[PDB]
């Protein structure tokens, strides 16, 4: 119709998740939000 | 025997490191159809 473009993401990119005493802890992601009920979502240099 | 010297400059270049990749296995084949992620279920045996 009019020459607007649109990209399309991926529903899910992959996460990257640390684990410690057989218990999960931190998480590398790509969005500024708290996926699980961490309480912080320090931005940090090419990752959240 | 040898008399006064003159110096000179000698260049050598060594490998070091190469840069890791990781992979992950299910987004890699199943490309996000959970069909395909349940078909692969059964052979996790094999690509873990
Ligand atoms: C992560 O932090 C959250 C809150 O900051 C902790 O949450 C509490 O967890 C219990 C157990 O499920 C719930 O009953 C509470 O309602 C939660 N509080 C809130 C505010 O959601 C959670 O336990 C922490 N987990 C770790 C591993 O640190
Ligand atoms: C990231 O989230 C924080 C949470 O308060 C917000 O203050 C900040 O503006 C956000 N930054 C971006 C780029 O979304
Ligand atoms: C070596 O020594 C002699 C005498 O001191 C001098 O004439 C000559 O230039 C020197 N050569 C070098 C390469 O320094």
């Amino acid at each position: 119709t009019k020459g607007t473009i649109y990209s399309i993401t991926p529903c899910n990119p992959p996460d990257q998740l640390v684990v410690y005493q057989q218990a999960v802890v931190g998480a590398m992601l790509s969005e500024n939000f708290t996926s699980y009920g961490f309480s912080n979502v320090v931005e940090l240099p090419k990752f959240f | 025997i040898p008399s006064n010297w003159t110096t000179s400059v000698q260049v050598e270049y060594l490998q070091i490191t190469s840069t890791p990749i990781v992979v992950d296995c299910s987004t890699y084949v199943c490309n996000g159809n959970v069909r395909c992620v349940e078909l692969l279920k059964q052979y996790t045996s094999a690509c873990k």
